[PDB]
């Protein structure tokens, strides 16, 4: 057969990007009332291991950290420490107001105003608390913003 | 009880009850309560010098006719312009008698206050958040130390001269490696509002004028 | 009535528009501005006007409790009709 | 000025400053101290980038919500350029590569690119325009990396003359690749290489002097046009810092790789720079001139070197 | 009234006795512990085809935020600022001028939607109907920018919306 | 003090009660001092209500024992209301007892299937929270929201149960007790549970009092003591059920008494479905709540009160009240003090996973680091009441 | 009147002893901190920061505010010694971040209006 680079590098960066979105095992921190929507989408209506998700991962297997709840200040330093432990690729989400913005005690003085302070953010749950469903899309959005990598696409052209 | 539908129906004889333990109270211990008052949704309170404390709640727990064997709760309230600022105040229940009871005393920044943990075991973490968010001393205490706010933490924010947003905000900086504080700036700030209205509300509150 | 700046950037119902010189222009730049494109201004100016015969007139903006509150409008004035004040709706006394 | 571009606030997350830069190069060694500076006062941080989002993530946090805006951009396509720096009042330009690859060679990444970045700045009608150099860059060097690096200084010169052309020494810092070449490439599979080691005399400089300088050249009206030299407190024995650097990781010094694809670590260039000497240029301004006073050595080198350490200590000795 | 939940009396008889030796050393309560595990795998699964099947809602649902019109096309929001002083978490913003023709409509308006509680007091508040809580579930964004709603955007929910929201007041407003 | 181990749940696992630093002295297996760190998810909460009116608070209600959210609230508007003086009317006296024992069964499925869970019982979890899904929707259908309904307010509640809930409510409640039968069939006789938690962490009465005890945590050691049945509240005098009381004060009778309460919730929740009765929602008083949507769009003067209500707020009469109510979890009280204007001037939560999680290191005494899971699951603690 | 209850001292000298040992605990400890936490600093800038936060309370002669003062420095250093802080606690004194802040007149004139 006959194959360019530029074929071989887009084949095999769909391979990797096709198991890095088909087994994402995710840490959540339930900080708050938000872990408890984030229980139900293990729960058995909507059964997020069915796509792949792990129900509990380890902080050093974890591919995703979920952040489901409100960002103290005396909380923040022990999250930025188990997101540097997290092996790459790393990926986190934010789920509900509190980690989005600050949400509800936004004006606080012991609460950090939206977790992107802290850790880079790659999708942004809405609610207070979003539904269970509400999660589940913002895990697939994070599944199709993962299909769309280009590393290896990327890495041929440097 | 009366065909009032929207309007909560007066108990008379549990404030005719609790009138007569005020008295009883203010009897046997004269040395040190100030004031006994009821209100009108029956809640007994004592007030009480700040030296009374350890005699007064160690009365109503073991008296034959108190037995308040339950610390429901202690807190303090702040009013910056009583010389005492703060208010401790003491929510007891008892079991025996099916009864509630308040103690309150007061302090200010620099006076301590004695420990009831003597007296009640479950006042070990109120006392702790007390001076964590009022900033009140308690004398003879077996470990006071911050319970809920951030280590490093100056200020006490429960008083009402702490701004609500406080001083500092935390972010992580990327040179240093860290999560750092910094004097804080919000983007929106915080809206005041000037709710009160204009008019008197509650004629039965009226202070007498200067 | 969503006209364009000599930039290029449309303008919105309110008026708003990034001069030539403002650098927060860039945001949009690989992106988009959002602007609603039905001018509440200009749909309630084609309603036609509402021909009545009494000086008072009420609008509740229709659907009873779905609209907003009850308004009395008076029409004696022949110079002009006369406007709800929530829903802008148009009245005129007729032949009167 | 312009009424959005007017400083305001105390210099802090959610202030305004006023500076609206465009920094290219922005996801690299250099390129994440300077945006993580220009956003701690509140500015407006273009990120032209052509690798990943992904690999821009670690930029994200450093400014406030709207602060930083990415873009993307190909050297050699110069409307992507323009694009990036049209609303832009300063732009900085800090693209290079320790080595070269089948694309890019020092002759595109070093003059081709910073030439093109300055025109379309200059047609944009950008005002102030910060090139890095090398201040041993030399048009008779061996080293190909600083040969390039002297023309390409030459045309920024011509194409942009109030350009603020930055030449630093070798700089050191936790994501450097200078002293972590020295405890890594040196230690671990190997001994020195060290090409007599006691011919070489080194000035290096921390990143944040570097970082600061950079800031209050934007900031400094005074440094339009004028080419400076960032330079250490000291100087330094290239043998000595070797063995200085294998001291604080704790690795034995014992006095005595080849380039592929992926990403060359120790290359046949980099040793020939490793070995060229710091000049001295007393006329350039340095730090002095900026505010800036060059930090030692030996206190941010612990800083560096602690991850190496496995699980009393002497400082080197400096050349007067 | 009260009950007692763990005050029994073992009986001491050899038959009772033998009942606890058999169970100890036979392990039957554990067995009968595997029975229900067991009866449950051959139970359907609780779990629906998302996102081709959707969890049930109701017309009360509170979810993403929109600005109504009138029938004829005239905005229903009035400026007066209620949902503003209402609002728990401060997530509105309102600014309002004279319009053009001298009408009483705001010139900005604004949700932080990173603020907001979804509490859906604004709603109540509101005297025309103008600000609601959509239908609307799944819009989490990529960055937080995206997430503070302008009038432009809330407009435009409006528009992307009403046929679904109308249907929702009408058969909610009779208990509001 | 063999070793000290800093146990934090920072990486938390699949428990969701928030997070607890836990500082401990190990000599050997056994625990020798147990100190809990608890700051981690303080967020200022009754500083923030004192600048928001008294509607505007009470979200914050439904955000602090996030597994009650409508047995907090109760408590809130039982508070208010006696300091406004006024009353709600019967119809939804019965509706907040109603929601109020279906919020008792959403407690317990999460604390008895996630204290299983941590001691390694991870299917009856699962079983369980397909039933939380099922209340989760009787939420969702009155208030517009899953979880923080913000429904049970000052006066009575938001609006009337829409058509057919009832119906759904009862369906529900008919094949629930089987869903308790199967729980039972795998942890009550089960030894293996039972030598986790019999003879664990016991508390004697007289410890529980003194130590601020109040829930299951005292009717494990035989206190005979509910506040729906000494000091009822709404129509709870109304209503016949049993109290379930242990007798060892362990946790396996702890466990017992969650279980057969929520027997006795199914009990309450059948009598209110059948009692339910007629009327309005909330209190007919339009200085206290607003006026339907229909009259504030009619009437100038309901037009005026809703204004006003959603503006200033009502304003309440001076005076503090220490107001409690059986919660779940335990004795739920606030003290809330009012200056006479329309915001609180104070409000102190009384949480009863405060003293509760305060009283750990008396408990965990004697006993080996696992065991430490086993007491703070059956205190059932959650971090949002024991911060605020 | 001026009869007060007393925290701990009665008077300034028995106030000055306590400050005085509670000095001792914070000279000894900095040489432990810096290694514990691994900090950047050197022992020289942690003991001249302990000089720094003692002195700034040099006025005061109330004997009630001194030991509060004392009460809450021991609680400083009984987090940092049993190591409840965190290396980031712990480098909050030195305001790493925080630009140069101006105090001549010009400076601050030139930037903003805060006085
Ligand atoms: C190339 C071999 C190198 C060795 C690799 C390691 C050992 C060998 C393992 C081979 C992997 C075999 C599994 C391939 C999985 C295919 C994806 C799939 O299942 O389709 C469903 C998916 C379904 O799409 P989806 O993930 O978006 O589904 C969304 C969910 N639903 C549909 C329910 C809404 O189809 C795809 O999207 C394709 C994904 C890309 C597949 C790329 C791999 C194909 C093989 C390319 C090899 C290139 C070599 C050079 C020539
Ligand atoms: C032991 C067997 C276990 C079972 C099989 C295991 C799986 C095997 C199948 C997967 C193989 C995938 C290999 C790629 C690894 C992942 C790459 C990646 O994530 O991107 C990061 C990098 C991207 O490069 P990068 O340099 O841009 O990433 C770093 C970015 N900076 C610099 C900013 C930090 O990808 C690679 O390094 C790819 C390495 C080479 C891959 C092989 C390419 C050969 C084909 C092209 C040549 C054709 C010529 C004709
Ligand atoms: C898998 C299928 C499980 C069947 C359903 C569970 C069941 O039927 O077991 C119940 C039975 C009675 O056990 P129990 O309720 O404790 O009362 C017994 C009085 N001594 O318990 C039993 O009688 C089970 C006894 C099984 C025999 C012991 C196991 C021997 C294993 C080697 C074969
Ligand atoms: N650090 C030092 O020791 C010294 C550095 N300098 C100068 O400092 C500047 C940056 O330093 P450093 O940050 O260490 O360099 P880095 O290699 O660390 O980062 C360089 C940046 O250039 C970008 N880049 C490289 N090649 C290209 C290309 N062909 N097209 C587009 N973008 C490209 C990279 O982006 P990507 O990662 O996306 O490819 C990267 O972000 C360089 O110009 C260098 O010459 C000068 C003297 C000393
Ligand atoms: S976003 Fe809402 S539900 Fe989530 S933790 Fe915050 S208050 Fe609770
Ligand atoms: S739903 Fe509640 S928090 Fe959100 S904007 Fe409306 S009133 Fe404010
Ligand atoms: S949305 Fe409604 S409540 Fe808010 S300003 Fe407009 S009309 Fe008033
Ligand atoms: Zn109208």
């Amino acid at each position: 057969p006959s194959s360019r680079g530029e074929y071989v590098v887009a084949k095999l960066d769909d391979l990797i990007n096709w198991a890095r979105r088909s087994s994402l095992w995710p840490m959540t921190f339930g900080l708050a009332c938000c872990a408890v929507e984030m229980m139900h989408m293990a729960a058995p209506r909507y059964d997020m291991d069915r796509f792949g998700v792990v129900f509990r991962a380890s902080p050093r297997q974890s591919d995703v950290m979920i952040v489901a709840g409100t960002l103290t200040n005396k909380m923040a330093p022990a999250l930025r420490k188990v997101y540097d432990q997290m092996p790459e690729p790393r990926y986190v989400v934010s789920m509900g107001s509190c980690a989005n913005g600050g949400g509800y005690y936004h004006y606080s003085y012991s609460v950090v105003r939206g977790c992107d302070r802290i850790v880079p953010v790659d999708i942004y749950v809405p609610g207070c608390p979003p539904t269970a469903e509400a999660l589940l899309y913002g895990i697939l959005q994070l599944q199709k913003k993962i299909k769309r990598e280009k590393r290896l696409r990327i890495w041929y052209r440097r | 009880a009366d065909t009032r539908p929207t309007v909560r129906p007066r108990n008379d004889v549990a404030h005719k009850q609790l009138s007569a333990f005020g008295e009883y109270v203010a009897e046997i211990l004269p040395k040190y309560v100030q004031q006994v008052q009821v209100s009108c949704f029956n809640e007994l309170e004592i007030c009480i010098h700040p030296d009374g404390v350890i005699p007064v709640l160690t009365f109503l727990r073991d008296h034959s006719n108190a037995q308040f064997k339950s610390l429901a709760d202690l807190t303090a309230v702040d009013i910056p312009t009583r010389q005492n600022r703060f208010e401790i105040v003491y929510n007891l229940l008892s079991l025996r008698f099916n009864s509630r009871i308040r103690v309150k005393t007061y302090t200010d920044e620099l006076t301590p206050i004695e420990s009831s943990v003597p007296v009640y075991k479950a006042a070990n973490w109120y006392e702790r958040e007390i001076w964590d968010m009022f900033g009140v001393f308690f004398a003879n205490h077996p470990d006071l130390r911050r319970i809920l706010t951030d280590y490093g933490f100056e200020g006490h924010p429960f008083r009402k001269d702490f701004p609500l947003s406080g001083y500092v905000e935390l972010r992580y900086d990327d040179e240093v490696k860290r999560v750092v504080a910094e004097p804080v700036e919000l983007a929106q700030e915080f809206r005041k509002f000037d709710l009160n209205s204009p008019w008197e509300a509650f004629p039965a509150y009226r202070q007498p004028p200067e | 009535g969503v006209r364009t700046s000599p930039t290029g950037e449309k303008v919105t119902h309110t008026g708003q528009v990034y001069d030539d010189g403002d650098y927060r222009k860039v945001r949009f730049v690989g992106r988009q501005k959002e602007v609603n494109e039905n001018f509440a201004i200009d749909l309630i100016a084609e309603q036609p006007v509402s021909q009545v015969g009494s000086r008072v007139i009420s609008c509740d903006g229709g659907g009873g409790a779905l609209g907003h509150p009850r308004v009395y409008i008076n029409l004696d004035k022949e110079t002009k009709t006369g406007t709800c004040g929530y829903c802008g709706l148009q009245f005129r006394q007729q032949h009167h | 000025l312009h009424h959005a571009v007017i400083p305001h606030g105390k210099g802090g997350r959610s202030s305004v400053s006023g500076i609206v830069a465009t920094v290219f190069g922005a996801t690299g060694f250099l390129g994440r101290y300077v945006v993580n500076h220009l956003g701690r006062m509140g500015s407006q941080v273009i990120v032209p980038h052509r690798c990943e989002p992904y690999d821009t993530m670690h930029l994200r946090p450093m400014g406030d919500l709207g602060q930083i805006i990415f873009m993307d951009w190909n050297g050699r396509d110069k409307d992507s350029i323009r694009r990036a720096v049209e609303h832009s009042s300063v732009v900085i330009n800090l693209v290079g590569r320790e080595w070269e690859t089948q694309n890019f060679d020092f002759e595109d990444v070093f003059v081709k690119i910073p030439q093109a970045i300055a025109q379309v700045s200059k047609e944009a009608g950008v005002e102030k325009f910060i090139h890095i150099s090398h201040l041993n860059a030399d048009i008779k060097s061996s080293s190909k990396y600083l040969r390039s690096k002297a023309v390409g200084e030459k045309e920024v010169r011509e194409t942009f003359p109030e350009a603020t052309i930055i030449k630093p020494a070798e700089i050191f810092g936790r994501e450097d690749r200078f002293l972590n070449y020295f405890a890594n490439i040196r230690w671990f599979g190997g001994v020195p290489l060290i090409s007599l080691g006691k011919k070489t005399v080194k000035q290096p400089v921390y990143i944040v002097d570097v970082t600061k300088g950079i800031i209050n050249a934007i900031k400094d009206p005074d440094a339009r046009g004028k080419t400076f030299a960032f330079v250490g407190p000291s100087r330094y024995l290239l043998f000595d810092l070797v063995q200085y650097v294998f001291a604080v990781a704790h690795r034995p010094f014992l006095p005595y790789f080849e380039i592929s694809p992926f990403e060359p670590w120790t290359t046949r260039d980099k040793v020939e720079r490793i070995h060229t000497t710091d000049k001295i240029l007393p006329h350039l301004p340095g730090l002095e001139d900026l505010g800036v006073e060059a930090t030692p050595l030996e206190l941010k080198a612990i800083e560096v070197l602690r991850r190496h350490r496995t699980y009393d200590v002497q400082p080197a000795k400096t050349i007067p | 009234t009260y009950k007692y939940v763990n005050l029994r009396e073992p009986s001491m008889d050899m038959k009772s006795v033998t009942d606890r030796a058999a169970q100890t050393l036979l392990w039957t309560e554990l067995i009968r512990g595997l029975g229900m595990t067991l009866s449950y795998l051959f139970r359907e699964p609780a779990t629906i085809n998302y996102p081709f099947e959707k969890g049930p809602l109701s017309p009360r649902f509170r979810g993403e935020h929109a600005l109504r019109r009138y029938p004829s096309g005239e905005e229903r929001c009035i400026a007066c600022k209620l949902c503003e002083a209402v609002c728990p978490a401060q997530a509105i913003t309102i600014e309002a001028e004279p319009r053009a023709d001298g009408s009483r409509r705001t010139t900005r308006y604004d949700i932080d939607m990173t603020k907001c509680i979804y509490c859906g007091f604004c709603q109540e508040a509101c005297p025309v109907d103008a600000i609601v809580e959509g239908p609307n579930f799944e819009f989490s964004t990529e960055t937080h920018e995206e997430l503070l709603y302008n009038k432009e955007k809330l407009l435009n929910n409006g528009d992307k919306w009403e046929a679904e929201i109308a249907a929702n007041i009408q058969a909610d407003y009779l208990y509001r | 003090l063999v070793s000290n181990l800093t146990l934090n749940f920072g990486p938390q696992h699949p428990a969701a009660h928030g997070v607890l630093r836990l500082v401990m002295e190990l000599s050997g297996e056994m625990v020798r001092k147990c100190d809990p760190h608890i700051g981690l998810l303080h967020r200022g909460t009754e500083k923030l209500i004192e600048y928001k009116t008294y509607l505007q608070a009470l979200p914050y209600f439904d955000r602090l024992d996030y597994v009650s959210m409508m047995c907090n609230e109760q408590a809130y508007s039982l508070a208010v209301e006696k300091l406004l003086n006024i009353r709600p009317p019967p119809r939804a006296q019965w509706i907040r007892v109603l929601f109020g024992e279906i919020t008792r069964l959403l407690n317990h499925i999460m604390a008895v299937t996630t204290h299983a869970l941590d001691i390694g019982a991870m299917t009856p979890f699962f079983w369980m929270f397909e039933e939380r899904e099922k209340m989760f929707e009787f939420y969702e259908r009155v208030s517009g929201a899953r979880m923080h309904a913000a429904y049970v307010r000052p006066g009575g509640v938001h609006q009337d149960l829409p058509l057919g809930l009832m119906d759904d409510i009862y369906e529900f409640s008919k094949n629930f007790s089987l869903r308790i039968d199967e729980l039972e069939e795998m942890l009550t006789n089960n030894r293996i549970w039972r030598n986790r938690t019999v003879d664990i962490g016991i508390v004697t009465a007289e410890d529980a009092l003194n130590y601020g005890f109040s829930g299951v945590m005292l009717r494990g050691s035989g206190i005979q003591w509910d506040l729906r049945k000494t000091q009822p509240y709404d129509v709870y005098d109304q209503v016949e059920f049993d109290v379930p009381i242990g007798s060892r004060g362990d946790c396996y009778d702890r466990y017992l008494c969650r279980v057969e309460e929520m027997r006795q919730s199914i009990r309450i929740i059948s009598q209110c479905l059948n009692k339910m009765p007629p009327g309005e929602i909330k209190v007919d008083d339009a200085k206290v709540s607003p006026p339907k949507r229909a009259e504030m769009k009619t009437s100038m003067e309901s037009l005026i009160h809703h204004f006003k209500l959603y503006t200033e707020g009502y304003q309440v009469p001076p005076g503090a009240t220490y107001t409690a109510i059986e919660a779940p979890k335990g004795e739920f009280g606030v003290y809330l003090v009012s200056d006479g204007s329309s915001r609180p001037y104070r409000c102190k939560i009384k949480a009863p996973g405060f003293a509760h999680l305060a009283g750990l290191d008396k408990m965990s005494k004697g006993h080996m680091l696992a065991d430490v899971v086993a007491i703070i699951g059956t205190q059932d603690i959650v971090f949002g009441e024991v911060d605020r | 009147s001026t009869s007060v209850k007393p925290i701990f001292s009665r008077d300034m000298n028995e106030a000055k002893r306590r400050v005085r040992e509670l000095y001792r605990a914070w000279y000894r400890e900095v040489p432990n901190t810096v290694h514990l936490f691994q900090l950047d600093i050197s022992v020289k800038q942690g003991r001249d920061k302990v000089r720094e936060m003692f002195k700034k309370n040099a006025h005061i002669t109330d004997p009630r505010v001194v030991d509060l003062l004392v009460i809450k420095g021991k609680m400083e250093l009984e987090e940092t010694i049993k190591v409840w802080k965190q290396r980031t606690h712990v480098m909050r004194f030195f305001h790493e971040t925080e630009a140069p802040r101006p105090k001549d007149f010009l400076s601050k004139f030139y930037v903003g209006h805060d006085p």
